[PDB]
This record gives C-alpha cells, structure tokens and sequence, in this order.
DNA sequence: ATCAAAACTGTGCCGCAGTCGGCCGACCTGAGGGTCGCCGGGGTCTGCGGGGGGACCCTCTGGAAAGTGAAGGATAAGTGACGAGCGGAGACGGGATGGCGAACAGACACAAACACACAAGAGGTGAATGTTAGGACTGTTGCAGAT
DNA sequence: ATCTGCAACAGTCCTAACATTCACCTCTTGTGTGTTTGTGTCTGTTCGCCATCCCGTCTCCGCTCGTCACTTATCCTTCACTTTCCAGAGGGTCCCCCCGCAGACCCCGGCGACCCTCAGGTCGGCCGACTGCGGCACAGTTTTGAT
C-alpha cells in the first residue's frame, strides 16, 4: 500500500520543476478549465473528447507536470497536440519555443496540419542536404521560430543546434522507439538540458516488455527514477495463478492502476467514433509435411542434439522448408518450379485451398510475413499460379511506398490478394479498402495486433475483417504464439485502465475490470484441419457459401499426385544425414 | 679414460631404416643429418606445446597440447597423417595394458 | 576552360595525404564478411570479438602495404613505372612466401 | 617376488623410437612444470612418421639413381622434391647437399 | 528464379577497386595496371587463409567458439608478423 | 622488520624488480633464477623503453603536439635505425609508413 | 561489486619513465598499450636466449651473465653498448650499495 | 684446319649441367680459412678453430651465395635480361630484408 | 700472403662456380667484387654471435656447435654438423 | 647432311668405410607403492555477439568518355662478356714435433628455494576536472596548367 | 612566360572525449627473517687436437688475345590507364527481440611428481671381416656446328 507513500513523495519532489523552471494532489490541486476551443484552430472544430483530452493539458500544464497521451488509433492525437500549443500561444501567451520530434514518415502529416489548424504559427521543417539546412541553421540560431519539426535522426546529429537553444516545451510522437532506456536518442535526450516539459504521444502503451518503466516510470517524471527503480520488479511481480495472481496482488494490479490514474490519458474507438465496424479474429492450425515431420528431430539430433540459435532456424522450416536452398537442390535439382515442390509446407496447401475460393468470392487480401525470403518463394509460386498481387518491403524507398496505393486501390484493382511484411510501412500503409488478413508467422509483440490488424480496423472499411492466423501441429512457432499472446495479454490491464483513465465512472476497475478478469479465467480454461470447417469460417454470409458450395459441386463430378508430401522416400533420410 | 657418452638417435633411425627399406644402408653423415633433424622437430613441437600450456594457463603438457602442436607446426596432409600415428599410438597405449 | 590535370599529379597528391594519414583503408564492414566467409570455410559456428576483426585488418592491411612497396621497387627495376602482376609475383617469390 | 620388469613404454604402442628417452628430454628440458603421460607417446610417434616419411622418399631416390646406399645427396633431392616436406623444411639447408637440377626455361637456346 | 544466392555478389568483390587503389597510394605506387587488382585479392585472399586457420585452431584448442584478439596476435607472433598494440 | 625498500628502490631503477624476478619465476625459463638477474634484466627494459619514449616525444614536439600518439612511435621506431632493425618485424597498429617516394616516381624539370 | 580481476601491465612504469625524460608530456592510451606489448616482447625475448644459455652450458641457472650475453646477442650495435653499460652499473649499484 | 671455339653460351650450359650434378664445396679450403680467421681476429685475438666448425662455415656461407645468385637470375631474368648485375644482388638484399 | 688478399682469395672462378650453381649463365664484372662485400658482412655476423657464444662459455676455442647456435639464431638451421 | 669433342655408360680392382657379432660396462628406464596439487565440472551473475529484419543519412564507388603518356617492338651501333691457350704458384694430401686448453674428478661454501606475516605499493573507479586534440570558419599562397 | 586556379597550409572559438589526479578501498604481494641443500667454484691431472713447420706435386688461377652476341639507346606506334562527371547504393549508424556463451568464483576426486630398489638397453672401443665405392685406366653412344 504505497500509494501514500508516493504521494507524500510527489507532494516533496512536486516543485522540483516549480522552483528550479492523495494522487489527486498533485494533478487537482489547481481547478482551471476552458472548455471552448481556441480561435486560431482553423478548418474544423473538436469531437468532444478532444476538447476533453485538451482540458486535462491544460490542466497538466497548470500542475507542472510531465504528462502522457496515450489514446487509440484514428482519434486525432496530432490535432490535440496542436491544440495544446495553440493554447500555450494565445491563453498562457508564453508562445513558444516549441520543439516536435516526429516520425519521417509521418512530419510531412504533420507539417500539412499545421497549415489548416494553426496558420499564424512559425514552423520549421528539418530534412536531408545540409547545403539547404545551413540557411535553415542560421535562422535558428537567430531566435525567430517555435514550432520546430525535426526527426528522430536529426536530434543527434543536430546536438549542436538543440544545444545553443534554451527550449519551453517540447512534445515528442512515437514512443515505442523511445521504449528503450539505453537507447542512444534516449541516453541524449537525458544529457540534452530537458528545458521544462516534454510528453510522449503513443497509440500503443506496454508491447512486449515490463510494466511502462522507460518513459512513464523513468524519463518523463525525473521523481520516479529514485522512487520506483527499485519498485519495478516489485509491482511487476505480479504478471502462481489463483493465489498470487488474483487473489492477493490483484490489489497491487489496483495499486497500478491507482499510479497510473493521474499521469495518463486513454480514449477508445469504439466509445466515440465507432466507425469500424467490427473484427473477427479466428485463428486455424496447420500440420507437419515430409521434411518438416518426425524426420525433422532426426536433423537437430545430429546438428545440435549446425547454425547458430536454433530458434531463429527453426522457425524457417515452419514458415516453409529449402530457404537455405541447398536441400531444394536436393529435391529439385533442376529449379523448376511445380505441384508438390513448393507444396511441401503445410502452410501452403491451407494457401491453395483457401486462397482460389476466396478469389471466387472476391475480398481483398493482405497476406502477411516476417523473414523476406518467404515473401520471394511466395513471389515464385505467386507468378507459377499467375493470380494478382503486390510487394511491399524495406527495400521500396518509399516513393514507390507512397506511389502503390493507388495501384492496389483502383476501384476495380484486379489486384486482390497482396504481399506485406509486418514490419514493413512504419505506420504508413494508411489503406483502408481490403477486408481479409492472412498471417503466416506471429511476431514477438502485440504490435503485430496493434499495427496489422489496424491496416484494416481504420476509418473507411464497411466490411467484416475476417483474420485468419497459421500454425502447425508441435512446432517452436506454437510456444511463440501462446507465450507472446496469453503472457503478453498484460496490456489488457491497461486498456482496461483506459476506460477509468478517461471520464472515470469509478465502478471501472472493479466491475469492468472483473469482466476483464474474464478473460484472465478463461485463459487457460481453454487449453485443452477441415474443408468445410475453414470453409464456413472463412466466409461471411449464403451467398459465398453458395459459390463454396457450387466450388464443392463443380470439383465433386472430378476428383478433387497427393495431398501432401511425405519423408520421396528415402531422399528424406539422406537428406540431412550427410551434412553433419 | 672412460668417455662421456654421447646419447643420440642413431640405432632407432636405422631400425625404421630396416623396416622401411631392408636392403638399402644409411651413411655416417646422413644418419647424423638425421639425428640432427629429429632434434630439430623435437625442439619446435616442444616449444609449441609449451607456447600452449603459457598460454591456457596451465601447468601441464597432456596429449591435447601436443596434437596442437603437431596441427599447428606440421603442413596439411602430413599434419593430419601424424595426428593419425599420434591418436593410433596413444589409444593402443592405454588400451593394451 | 575545364582545369583537368596533367596525368601523375591526381596520383601524387593521393600518395603524400595516405602517407601521412593513418586511417584504415578498407572498408569495415566488408573486410568482416570476408573474414566471417574465411572462418566460414574451416568451422562452421564460429564468433569473433571486434578486436579480432580490427586485428585481422591491422595485419592485413600493414602485410599489402610491405608487399606493395616491394612491388614497385621491382617495378621501377624492371624500367617501368605501372606495376604488373609479373611484379607481384617477382615480389612474393624472392621474398619467398610462395616458393 | 621381484615383479616381471619388462615391457618398455616402446613396446607397448608399437613404436621404435624410446619413449622414455622423449620423457626424460621433456621433463628436464624445462618445458612446463609437469609432463603427461601421454605426451611422450604421441611425440615418439609423430617423430617415427616424420623419419619414416624421409627414408621412404630418400630410398625411392637411391633407386633412381642405381644406388645402395642413402647419402645426403639423396636426403636433399627427397626433401626439396616433396613439396610439404620442402615447405617444412625450407629455412634449413643440409650440409654436403648441392642443389636441384632446375635451369630456367628461357636461358637455354 | 530470383529467389536464388546464386544472383548475388560474392564477398571477396566487397575488396573494392579503389581501395586496393588506395593501398597502393599509400605504398608509393605512382601507376597501377588494371590486373593488380584481381592478383592483390588472391593475394589477400591467401594471407587471411593462413592467419585464420592458425587462429582457429588456438580456439578449438583452448575449448571455445570465440576467436579473440589474443588468438589472432599469437598466429601473427608464430606467423613471423608480430603485431602491437592489441594485446600483451 | 623495520622499513623495506623495495628492490627496485634499492638498485635505483623505476621498473618492478621483483615483478620481472616473479615473471621470470613463474614463466619456466630456468630452475633456478638468480639475484642479479631481474635487477640486470630491468635495467635493460629501462633502458629500451627511455630510448623509444625519447625519440617519440622528439617527434611528438616535431608534429606540434604535446601527446605521444602510435604515429609517433611509427616514425621514431622506424627513423632510428638500430631500432628498424631490431623492430624489423613488427608491426605497429594504427602505424602508417615513414613519407618517402622514389625518386624515379617524381617528375622531371622540363616541362 | 565484481571487482574485475587484476590484469597487471608495465602502463604506470611506462608513464613514470615518460616524466623522467619529458617532464611535461602526456601518453595516448593506445601508445601506451604499445609500450607495454613493447615491454612484454623485449622480455620474452631477452628471457628466452638466456633460457638457450642455460641449457648450452649445461647449466640451470640464469644469472647476470646469462642476461648480459642475452643482451649481446639480441640488442645491435650502439644499444647493446649501451645496455650493457646500463646493466653493469645497475647491479654493481645494487650489489655494493646494499 | 679451324680449331673449334665453341658458341658462346654453351660451355656456360655444360657447367650448369655439371655442377648442379655435383656437390663438393667450390670456395677452397685454406683461403676460406684465412679469411674466417681474419674476420674472427676483428672481435678476439688467440681464437682457435675446429675443423667442423670451419667447414659449417663454409657449407653455410656457400649455400647463402647459392640462394642469392638463384634470386639473382630471377631478378635479371625479369629486367628481360641474362647477364645480372650489381642492382640485381642489392634489389634481392632490398626486398629479401637484409639491406633496408 | 700479408692479409692483403683475404677476401682477394675468394677467386673469381670460384664465384663463377658459385654462379653456375645458381643457374647464371652470364656474368657481370662488379658482380664480384659485390658478391665479395656480400660474403664479407654474412661472416662478419655469423663469426660474431659465435665468438659471443665462445666469450660466454669462458673457453678459446669456436667449435661447430657454436656454429650452429649461431646460424640457428639467425635463421638459416644448419643440419648435419651436430645434434 | 657428315666429321668432332666430349660426357654418359660399361669394365676392372682396390681403399675404405659401414656393419655386425661381440664382449662387456655402466647407468638409467621400469614398476609397485605413497601423497598431494590440478583440473574438470556443475552452478549463478553479467555483458556482448549472433540472426532474421526494419528506417534513415550521406560519401564512396561505379560506368563511361576524351585524352595522352607509358609499354613495347624493330633496328642498329657499341662493347664488354666468354672461350682457349699457356706458363707459374699456391693449394693439397702426407707426415711429423710440440704444447695447450678442454674435459673429467672432488670439497666445499655461499646462494637460492621454501615457508611465513604484512603493509605498503599497485589496480580499479568515479569524478570532477580540466584540457588538449578534431571540427569546422576565414584567410593566405605554393604549385600546376590553359593561353 | 603573367595570369588564373585551386588546394594544401595556417589562425581561431568550440565542444567534447579523454587523460589526470586524488582518494581510498581493498587487497594482493613483494619484502624481511630463518633453515636447507645443492649447484657452482677452484684446483688439479692428462691427452686429443690444433697450430706450425716442411714438402713434393700438379692442376688450376691469371693473364692475354680474339670475336660476337648481348646490353642499350633511338623512334614509332598503339592502347590502356587516368581524370572528370553524374547517379545510385551500400556502408554507417541506430533499433528490434531473444538467446546463448565466455568469464569469473567453489568443493572435489585424478593423477603425476616422488623416492627407492632392479635389470637390461644402449654405448663404446677394439677386433673381424665384409662389401660399396671410387680412381686412374680403357672402349662405344649422342649432341654441336659448319659445307
Ligand atoms: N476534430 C477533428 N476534426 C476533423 N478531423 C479530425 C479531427 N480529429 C482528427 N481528425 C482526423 O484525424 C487524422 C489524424 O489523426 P491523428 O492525430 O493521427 O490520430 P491517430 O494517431 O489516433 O490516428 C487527420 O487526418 C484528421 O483529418
């Protein structure tokens, strides 16, 4: 029960930024509110929980202290930002200096918004050539700026220029970058002479990690270094199921939430907007094929039981096998490519039996991967069926990034299905218009969930996003799956948090948190392959299981080489039992 | 006076003489080229495995360090026909009594 | 118009600015895959310190600059100025590490 | 009983070169501070395969020249004419030796 | 098809032409042909061969995967190139 | 037991006397190591390393520096000549060679 | 609290002997590194032809005469000298005066 | 009659054949060893010389002579020459590493 | 005769047999008096590491196996002079 | 295409040098047992390298073109190599004074290993705390080249 | 051959990595004190070998004359490397996300030094006697160079 204790210490440590320049204590002990919207806020108005969200800055501004954004995806984040320092200019009539660190993929967004909500600001925008920003350095060094746009990589390499300038308040974007404590912009932004404020914007909080350490518990509050360094592992104990986890520490999950009342702010899409309509997510599970069977221990028995850590190898022959290619050459020595060769992953016959009947009903497919060299075997088989589709990387330059969206979505795009990484794009996607997502291999983080599925879960799709999600029977891939997921569902705390981090009927983390507590006791009550069972669950509604079933009738009067290969024979024993 | 000996490898250079070759002789100059060359490598893997031993921190010469010795000093095939000789001879040492 | 060079100068100003800096001239990254390949081909799970890939490129950059100097003595003895790879053999055999 | 003393460490692995006398030249020769057991062993044999390999290829070159007896002549030309063993052996110059018979291809006319 | 190791550049290249160039400037060379370039990768390509198989057999022999400083400047100090600086 | 000297400080040297007497101990260089023979043994190290600092520090002056760099012992090593030919081997890291061009390579007077 | 495990070099006697003969001059720590591998080698060196001594001789001890022939051989010319001259008067030193 | 002045060349021919056949020593024994005892007298005077050790110096200093005259002819036979010459000897010594 | 002709003694034909077995089938005319500063200075080392050898022995008599330690330690390994 | 020197074979038989019982001398490996130092080992804390990928910023390489200085071949005068002959001279295999220093044989002292306690020199670590080398701005001119 | 060109070379804040010095914390570890062998030291005797002579011998260096095929210097042609320019792209940073591995400390049994006797393997000088090899003669083959 430190929450007091905390308390008295935040009630010491308060007017650190004060004199230098309950929990409630801290953040209401000032009562200063302006509801209605600013002038110079151009080109449209406020929702209301923007002008909500704008009154608790205001207010966080008021108590000096160094505050958080942390609302969801499509809920104007930019547009509150904005509004902040619009406020800050006019009302507070400190105006300025107002540094913004932002994305490169998103400061040309950013810079645009500037010109419809806050045409009497300066602005400055930073880029590549030197030549063209030695002008831009000179009038910096001048005093004539506030709002000063820049990018992650210009920080560092403009630490002279952020040097010389003694700033007001600067608000950064992007925190799953600043996630990191020992991280270089990081380590920086500790020795950059902090001036006053500074605010973190993320859509996402905690994603495969602790609990909110790196900024909310370290960077932007300076107290919570020396009181809670130690308390970390303390409060992160809870994450051993029924005692610790809900009986006893389910008040230190209430301490959490308790902590992270004041200092955060947390809207939902569904609560306001509710545009999306809805989400399906279904998972299916695939089996073992020829090398990848009993066979496949046989070659850790006598590699390990040889390339270095195995789980990053093993991984490989469950997305799909020969990426190393030198086996391929063992089964196909001749680089042709044909039935039953590429098909020998267990994925890829779920692949052409699914992907042609949902050509034959028509949804536009976002076909997901990590690791490239299954999105250019991908591309092989893709052009030997000789069906529509697109390639997104690392390797696009971003031109072509920005150039393909309306190659994908012309309004009748015979381009249906279409290849992606799930790294790949950095938030810059921005598409709207397919409506089925297919994912081969399941990251580390929920920012696969957060990301891809929000590829499709933004504003302009009617449809029902139909997620589909691959794995095999007994692979490593299964451990990444229930381990990530169930174990990374802590951040259901949070986005249970966010529903008393807005407005705050208080009856939120008791009874509402009990409904999320749920699904923390049906995690594992629910521990312990079919042609018209994926095919029902792939489809919507009768008249795609109309054209399912005509699929049915029209390959019934046929028959439907064998399903899949298996360990053909004996190649599979001496495949891998002369290497080492 | 009795001399002071002078101890040499002189009748175990002819004994793989006569094993190899039975009806050819050695000379009295090339029997002590030949002596002199066997303290010649003699000398190297020694120093080599003692090289080994101050290296690892280690106070013993074993078997180990003069099969390092032996890969290291010793060129390609003929490095890895002594290794041959050297595992052959150490396990019918300690096999056979 | 155009200031171009007489042919030799571009090369003389080249040598006396790498005779008196001390950088390393290759670059980085490749050496180390090259390496990384080479101990590839012996054992085949290996792992380096950035100390040993920087010692690997001391020495080999310190070896190619000897074998260079000797290259243009028997260059510039054989009456010419442009070394050959006659030169670099002529090099490495009286020098005897090849035969 | 005085216990059967017989069975030289040479005998046991098969070797001709006196393993005794290679432990007694490791030990007091200041090496390291204390000697295998192993080691002696293994060094007598990898010094009877070096000799082996050199009469071998010396009594190969005895034949060739029509000759009974191996005299440094035959010692050089076996060793500068294996091409490991030239590879070895090539700081070391042996005495009474001459050279090999190799003239440049572009002298002669 | 494209998917292939095969259409990709190999890694003895990556010694690139003006950095044998610059080599040779350092060296004194004043003019180089255009064969030099391919006899010095040989020729590099043989020298590494050695120091790194003297290394690695330090390494396998003192029971670790991890080719250090110290393995490297003991196969230079029995390869005859001695080398300071990275090690006592 | 009264005061020690330490042996260093009793033969008038500044390296370790009996640090290069336990080096010698321990490395297995004889049976038996001597007294003269770190005493003797250090003099020469001192003697060596005075020689070497000496023209480095000449040449640190000479590049107008006041920091003795690897450059620096690059060009006193290789300028003193008894030191090339005792470091004849060696090679230095972040060296770099001694400025010199042939004299064929440079260009002629008419032009 | 691991108290990182001692490594003891020739660094500060390199350093005291660099404010002998130039008292206002300061060592980059890589020359420094150099110094003591310097060091090191020169010892190795020295130690090993006295170690080839005492086995011609048929002899078991390194004494100041083993390290004075050592000299000799291995040090040209002028330091050899030198050395000699320095190793002479260093251990008449130690030995008379204490 | 004519007597028969061989072509120039070929007697240097026979004695290549001739004395990489053979293998005595070609530097004759005394003068070798007043020289060795001359340069023995720069260091110390009442020295004294085994037999053995005057003939290892002469095996050693002959087969240095016969290594540097074979780099020779390599040398003179890349200047695209046959006849070498002091700058072949003092390149061999330069690149080998004894002269600088 | 009077120490004039020591190195002297080192004959032209004996360096041309020398060259022969070298492979030079022709000759320069510095070419010996350069091969007899050549041979000069590898005495003057060689006589000198033993002669070192011989001072620290404490004897008066330079024997083969100083010979050999010498030329060992110089490089050039002399087999068949001694164990 | 035929005569001409000459070097490799073939023969004889002789000087010496390996070689082989041998015989016996002597010293130094073998083993069977006592005992303690070394190293493999199985376990925790800690920091860095691996292995698939992303994002972004630039200098550095790369392809190509115009040009011109070096390489190299064809010729031709120059001459310093090689070859043969022949008259002395120093090297060489033989053999013997003569003396000297190198190699063994013995007693005995100092000199060095070993063990023991300690405190004082030496190694890590912040930590200011400077502070002195790189990173550019103005500015000057020393060396190379188009008219 | 003056003028333009241009790139290396100096002044001058500036910031920051990086020596540098307290400082004091262990904390190793070199030093002082004390037996204990034992390895070197001096003497002292002999003999194997090295220097020093002659000494005939004889073949090999040294000179000298002829002669010519090689070195070297012109001169021409040809082409291949150099320098500049524009564009793109891979090195250089950073970040992701997890694992695994070397290094650094603790008990504990495996084994190699340690004496101590024992016998037989190796060595060395003669002695036997044995065949491999040269050393100055004495025939038949195969390269070289002019008609
Ligand atoms: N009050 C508003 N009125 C009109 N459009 C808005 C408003 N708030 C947000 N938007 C839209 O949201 C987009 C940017 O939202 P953003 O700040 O990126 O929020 P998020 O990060 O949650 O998507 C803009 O294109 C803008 O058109």
């Amino acid at each position: 029960l430190l929450d007091q204790t905390k308390d008295t210490r935040i009630t010491h440590l308060l007017r650190q930024t004060n004199a230098f320049l309950d929990y409630y204590n801290v953040a209401h002990r000032i009562k200063e509110d302006i509801k209605k919207q600013p002038s110079i806020l151009v080109g449209g108005t406020l929702k209301d929980y923007q002008i909500k969200g704008l009154q608790w800055m205001v207010s966080l501004f008021n108590n000096h202290l160094n505050g958080i954004l942390a609302d969801e995806m499509g809920l104007g984040k930019t547009i509150q930002t904005i509004s902040l320092l619009t406020y800050l200019y006019e009302m507070k009539n400190i105006r300025g200096p107002y540094l913004v660190i932002v994305p490169l993929s998103t400061l040309s967004n950013w810079s645009s918004e500037f010109a419809k909500w806050a045409p009497t600001l300066r602005t400055i925008s930073f880029k590549g050539s030197p030549n063209e920003r030695k002008a831009k350095q000179a009038k910096i060094r001048a005093g004539e700026f506030d709002v000063v746009l820049t990018t992650f990589e210009y920080i560092i390499k403009e630490r002279a220029l952020l040097s010389k300038v003694k700033w007001v308040h600067m608000i950064i974007d992007e925190g799953h970058r600043m996630k990191n404590a020992q991280s270089k912009l990081s380590l920086t932004l500790n020795t950059h002479y902090h001036a006053d404020y500074r605010l973190i914007l993320t859509g996402t909080p905690l994603q495969n990690n602790l609990p909110e350490l790196w900024a909310l518990l370290n960077f932007v509050l300076p107290k919570i270094f020396n009181s809670v360094k130690s308390f970390d592992e303390w409060f992160n104990t809870p994450f051993d199921k029924i005692e610790l986890s809900e009986e006893e520490t389910l008040l230190v999950i209430r301490r959490l939430h308790k902590v992270l009342r004041p200092f955060l702010l947390r809207r939902l899409k569904k609560d306001v907007e509710k545009e999306l309509p809805d989400k399906v997510e279904k998972v299916v599970k695939c089996k073992m094929s020829a090398l990848q069977q009993i066979m496949y221990q046989q070659m850790l028995k006598y590699r390990r039981l040889g390339f270095n850590n195995q789980i990053m190898q093993l991984k490989k022959i469950c997305n799909h096998p020969f990426v190393f290619e030198e086996v391929e050459d063992q089964i196909n020595p001749t680089r042709e490519t044909n039935d039953d060769i590429w098909r020998v992953a267990g994925k890829f016959e779920l692949l052409d039996r699914i992907l042609p009947k949902l050509k034959a009903t028509g949804h536009r497919v976002l076909i997901f991967f990590q690791m490239t060299q299954i999105m250019d075997i991908m591309e092989d088989f893709l052009r030997y069926i000789n069906i529509k589709y697109l390639r997104l990387d690392g390797h696009t330059k971003s031109d072509e990034r920005s150039e393909l969206l309306r190659l994908f979505n012309a309004p009748d795009s015979e381009y249906l299905c279409f290849i992606l990484s799930t790294r790949a794009g950095g938030l810059g996607l921005n598409l709207q218009t397919a409506d089925t997502v297919i994912i081969f291999d399941t990251d580390w983080n929920p920012h696969q969930d957060l990301q891809a599925q929000d590829r499709a879960h933004r504003i302009g799709q009617k449809n029902e996003v139909r997620i589909l999600r691959l794995i095999t029977t007994n692979s490593v891939e299964e451990v990444i799956l229930e381990r990530a997921y169930k174990k990374l569902d802590i951040d259901g705390k949070v986005i249970q948090a966010g529903k008393f981090d807005n407005k705050s009927t208080s009856e939120e983390q008791e009874a509402l948190l009990r409904s999320l507590l749920d699904a923390e006791e049906e995690r594992r009550k629910k521990r312990e392959l079919k042609d018209s069972e994926i095919n029902e669950i792939l489809a919507r509604n009768d008249e795609e299981m109309a054209v399912l079933t005509r699929m049915d009738e029209d390959r019934s009067k046929k028959e439907e080489k064998s399903r899949l290969l298996e360990k053909k024979r004996e190649e599979s024993e001496s495949a891998a039992v002369y290497n080492g | 006076r009795r001399k002071t000996r002078k101890e040499s490898y002189a009748i175990y250079v002819y004994k793989v003489l006569k094993q190899v070759h039975p009806d050819t002789g050695i000379s009295s100059k090339a029997m002590s080229i030949m002596n002199s060359f066997v303290n010649d490598v003699f000398e190297r893997i020694a120093g080599e495995a003692s090289r080994l031993a101050h290296y690892n921190k280690r106070s013993t010469i074993t078997s180990r360090e003069i099969q390092t010795a032996v890969r290291l000093l010793l060129p390609g095939e003929l490095a890895k026909h002594a290794v041959s000789e050297g595992t052959k001879a150490v396990t019918k040492y300690t096999s056979a009594k | 118009k155009p200031h171009r060079y007489r042919p030799g100068t571009v090369a003389l100003r080249e040598i006396r600015r790498y005779q008196k800096s001390t950088e390393l001239l290759i670059r980085k990254l490749p050496f180390q895959r090259l390496v990384r390949e080479i101990a590839q081909d012996f054992k085949t799970d290996l792992r380096f310190q950035s100390s040993a890939v920087m010692a690997l490129q001391e020495a080999s950059e310190a070896y190619l600059v000897a074998l260079f100097e000797d290259t243009n003595l028997a260059a510039i003895h054989a009456k010419r100025v442009t070394i050959m790879p006659k030169d670099i053999q002529l090099a490495r055999r009286i020098r005897g590490e090849r035969a | 009983k005085t216990r059967a003393k017989a069975k030289t460490r040479s005998s046991r692995a098969g070797l001709q070169f006196p393993v005794g006398r290679v432990h007694r030249l490791l030990r007091k020769g200041n090496y390291a501070e204390r000697v295998g057991a192993g080691a002696p062993v293994y060094l007598a044999a990898v010094l009877e395969y070096l000799t082996a390999e050199i009469l071998e290829l010396a009594g190969n070159a005895a034949r060739d020249n029509k000759k009974t007896r191996i005299i440094p002549r035959h010692l050089q030309l076996a060793v500068r004419n294996d091409e490991e063993l030239n590879k070895l052996l090539g700081r070391v110059t042996i005495a009474q030796g001459g050279v090999l018979p190799n003239i440049q291809s572009v002298l002669l006319p | 098809a494209k998917r292939h190791r095969k259409v990709l550049r190999d890694n003895i290249q990556g010694i690139t032409k003006p950095a044998i160039r610059r080599l040779a400037r350092r060296g004194g060379v004043k003019r180089i042909s255009g064969l030099i370039y391919e006899e010095t990768r040989g020729v590099l390509k043989v020298f590494l061969e050695n120091v790194i198989r003297d290394a690695v057999t330090y390494t396998e022999h003192a029971k670790r995967k991890t080719v250090t400083a110290m393995d490297v400047v003991y196969a230079l100090k029995r390869q005859g190139r001695t080398l300071y600086g990275f090690g006592g």
